[PDB]
RNA sequence: GGUGAAAUUCUUGGAUUUAUUGAAGACUAACUACUGCGAAAGCAUUUGCCAAGGACGUUUUCAUUAAUCAAGAACGAAAGUUAGGGGAUCGAAGAUGAUCAGAUACCGUCGUAGUCUUAACCAUAAACUAUGCCGACUAGGGAUCGGGUGGUGUUUUUUUAAUGACCCACUCGGCACCUUACGAGAAAUCAAAGUCUUUGGGUUCUGGGGGGAGUAUGGUCGCAAGGCUGAAACUUAAAGGAAUUG
């Protein structure tokens, strides 16, 4: 049967849409069936910070951060614990925590 | 077995039925 | 990796660090830290002329190393080696550049991105290619999640930034660029522009490149290290 | 199918060369029949890659 | 052989596959305030001293 | 007052070099990797053998004279993994505790626009 | 350098690597979404030109010209073919590293065809929303794209005009959505998959147990690969759908 009703994805009026690449197995997967997230984390890793803070040329330094989206495929996804399988009825919590 | 490769096998197969029927006629 | 190779040299010492001469680089007229750093390079031996082969360099450095200001942190200045005279060499423009942990930070969603570029003349031989990103944004008194513009704003955003930049380049001089870049007036005068459009906040600059400058004019360069 | 006379290949109760085609630059008048000064030979199937 | 001598001053926890080591954080007594976090394999509690052949490293996990 | 260098790091997934030059870059100094530091094809990557090519770089630098770094930190991108290896974290945290000063660390990762075209299959690498 | 770990391979002829340029081709990230357009396939830099289209607004015009359709024509992802070009990455085949009991399969390093394009062919796909097209009526709610109306509404230049961007309310048309379940259904589930045993709004196309078989033959199209149409004999009591507990 129909497991869902967007198939795992999101095309609407589309027909079509072109695909990504993962990053574990860079399988052909489209955009919106893909499980893009987003990495937003401290280059230091919050260990080195302090090390790095009284050793810096400039005190008060931003310590900026990497910024980019990571788009995943279901299997490596999974399998990388990044989601994980829900219930039948809690499959539909179309927002996270 | 699966649908697509029993298709394989069964074009592989007529088209030698094609060559033999040529050499036939 | 330590002992894996099963050969170092198919074909078949003196302390570079002793072999090699420091040297001291400064900026020009446009950037109040004239002196900004130093470099090594070999010993100019009459075989070498460490002299040009050090002149064809470039160095990166950031706005907040040469003016102090860590508003001025988020840009950085390609500075090209056009000049040395004894160790106090000296430099000129070579090209802009924003910080990819900056843009990174200013692109996200429900919201719109444009983006112009223009390879226009300056007044001054120059040939330059300058880009310009401006973004939107939810008006206050606003509700709605993303604010997408309608596209012909968007086109119009591009005529209207475009001749903006030929108009301002095409007069200005490659100091007086520099002069006008560092506090970045361009980006009011845009949304003074375009205020009656959209309120378009994030209206940064991009990167600009020499597509062929003029002959050096030493002269010139010694006249802005006056 | 001349005959060994009239040239290099000729002769033979069958048409066939015997001796490789492949001929050295430095060969002289009278032997520089065939593939002179190659490098290989064949269908070549890729580049001309220059 | 320069070693350093620092405390355990918290318990992470037991890792290991076999729950056979731990992780624990642990303070430098010279140069105090100077952290790490670090793996142990015996039994320990707090407060508890202990000699480290190097300084620089935290091991995140095992199996 | 304090000449600087630059960091130059690059941490793809089973390396993570290093390296240290001039503002230009073109005076090169003191290339290391984790391969260059210990043993194991498996642990090039160890951000254990990426602090060891960190104090070592130190050492050269602080007996050449340089004083200060401004970092630039780079991963594989292009294609490729596009995020770092642990011996970013690792140097980084090697050379504040060496004491050599830091400035202006940034991520110049080939984040390409349109890219070329994305290795191993269509399908994928079926590990 | 690669990996789970390794190995094939490249490195005093300086690899790997960093800096400044260059060339070739492909590609159009991030913005990018329960968002748009298109009959479908499909379509993502700019600018210019070519004609086109839906919805909207209309107290314009003609006047029943219309719906759906065999036949019959148009377009029709990828792959593939023909001759040229182009030809970087990627990579059917194939060689080799290996792992394995065996491995011409997975993983790895190479790599021709191809991938791109011009002219001409092919006419298929889970070409799926597996849900024909037209029309009507019926439960709510909210969000959103486009057009429009009204609202001293707010913000915007020169305080202030327009305009524009917002807010509120309404409206027509769109991609869809949240909840119910009156209704339906075998159930999953569904605002139609409803208004059907209280059986009829209009029309087209297809299916009649499973296999044989989308086979055989005959036409027909195509250079070919193959496509469209398309049975029978024989065999069989089940195959199959949706849900429950284990």
């Amino acid at each position: 049967p129909k497991k869902r009703a967007s198939n795992g994805r999101n095309k609407k009026g589309r027909g079509h849409v072109k695909p990504v690449r993962c990053v574990n197995c860079s399988k052909s997967i489209p955009k919106d069936k893909a499980i893009k997230r987003m990495a937003i984390r401290n280059i230091v890793e919050a260990a080195a910070v302090r090390d790095l803070s009284e050793a810096s040329v400039y005190p008060e330094y931003a310590l900026p951060k990497t910024y980019n989206k990571l788009h995943y495929c279901v299997s490596c996804a999974i399998h990388a614990r990044i989601v994980r399988v829900r219930s039948r009825e809690d499959r539909k919590n179309r927002a996270p925590p | 077995m699966r649908a697509k490769w029993r298709k394989k096998r069964t074009r592989r197969l007529k088209r030698k039925r094609r060559k033999v029927r040529a050499r036939s006629k | 990796a330590v002992g894996k190779n099963k050969r170092l040299s198919k074909g078949k010492v003196v302390d570079p660090f002793t072999r090699k001469e420091w040297f001291d680089i400064k900026a020009p007229s446009t950037f109040e830290n004239r002196n900004v750093g130093k470099t090594l390079v070999n010993k100019s031996t009459g075989l070498k002329s460490a002299s040009d082969a050090l002149k064809g360099r470039v160095v990166e450095v950031c706005l907040a190393d040469l003016q102090g200001s860590e508003d001025h942190s988020f840009r950085k200045i390609k500075l090209r080696v056009d000049e040395v005279q004894g160790k106090n060499l000296l430099t000129n423009f070579h090209g802009m550049d924003f910080t990819t942990d900056k843009l990174r930070s200013m692109v996200r969603k429900w919201q719109t991105l444009i983006e112009a570029n223009v390879t226009v003349k300056t007044s001054d031989d120059y040939v330059l290619r300058i880009f310009a990103i401006a973004f939107t944004r939810k008006q206050a008194n606003q509700v709605k999640r993303h604010s997408y513009a309608q596209s012909s704003h968007i086109r119009a955003i591009r005529k209207v930034i475009s001749e903006i930049l030929t108009k301002e380049v095409q007069g200005s001089t490659l100091a007086q660029l520099t002069s006008k870049l560092i506090p970045e007036v361009i980006n009011k005068e845009i949304e003074n522009a375009t205020k009656d459009i959209f309120p378009l906040q994030n209206i940064h600059v991009r990167k600009v490149k020499l597509l062929k400058q003029p002959k050096f004019d030493v002269g010139a360069l010694m006249a802005l290290h006056g | 199918a001349m005959n060994p006379v009239d040239h290099p290949h000729g002769g033979g109760n069958h048409q066939h060369i015997g001796k490789a085609s492949t001929i050295s630059r430095g060969a002289v008048s009278g032997q520089k029949a065939g593939l002179i000064a190659a490098r290989r030979t064949g269908l070549l199937r890729g580049s001309q890659k220059t | 052989t320069p070693v350093t001598l620092a405390k355990v001053i918290k318990v992470l926890g037991r890792t290991g596959s076999r729950g056979g080591v731990t992780q624990v954080r642990v303070e430098f007594l010279e140069d105090t305030s100077r952290t790490i976090v670090r793996n142990v394999k015996g039994p320990v509690r707090e407060n508890d001293i202990l000699v480290l052949m190097e300084s620089e490293r935290e091991a995140r996990r095992l199996r | 007052s304090q000449v600087f260098g630059v960091a130059r790091i690059y941490a793809s997934f089973n390396d993570t070099f290093v390296h240290v030059t001039d503002l230009s870059g073109k005076e090169t100094i003191a290339r290391v990797t984790g391969g260059m530091k210990v043993k194991a094809d498996r642990d090039e990557s160890s951000p254990y053998a990426a602090m060891l090519a960190a104090q070592d770089v130190a050492a050269k630098c602080k007996e050449v004279g340089i004083t200060a770094v401004h970092v630039k930190i780079r991963a594989t991108g292009g294609t490729r993994t596009k995020t770092p290896g642990p011996g970013g974290q690792a140097a980084l945290r090697a050379l504040a505790r060496s004491g050599l000063r830091i400035g202006r660390i940034e991520d110049v990762t080939p984040v390409p626009s349109d890219s070329t075209r994305k290795k191993g299959g269509r399908r994928g690498r079926r590990l």
